């Protein structure tokens, strides 16, 4: 049972990394539509930014 | 003093919601002040109505 990299590089780590990405989207959820502080505009919002 | 805000602990709106509070506030008390300055047009008379 050779390879065993990759096997979880193929299948934990990718998924991991998938939904990584999906929990740090969620680190930017911030529960507002909209607020923002933006230089030239609204901006609409710290979700924007 | 309401609206004295380091905004914003609400975060809700970003500066929009005593809006909401002297609104309603205006939309509740208007019909009771409405009968109280038409019932009450007569107790508002022709004196310290000005």
């Amino acid at each position: 049972s050779l390879t065993f990299f990759d096997d979880y590089m193929n299948k934990s780590f990718l998924p991991k990394i998938q939904m990584t990405m999906d929990y740090l989207f969620t680190v930017e959820v911030e529960s507002n539509n909209p607020y923002a502080l933006e230089l030239s505009d609204e901006n609409h919002n710290i979700f924007k930014t | 003093d309401i609206n004295l805000n380091k905004a914003t602990e609400f975060i809700l709106v970003d500066n929009n919601y005593n809006s909401t509070n002297e609104f309603w506030d205006g939309l509740m008390d208007r019909l009771s002040p409405y009968l109280s300055y038409f019932i009450d047009e007569k107790l508002k008379t022709e004196e310290d109505m000005i």
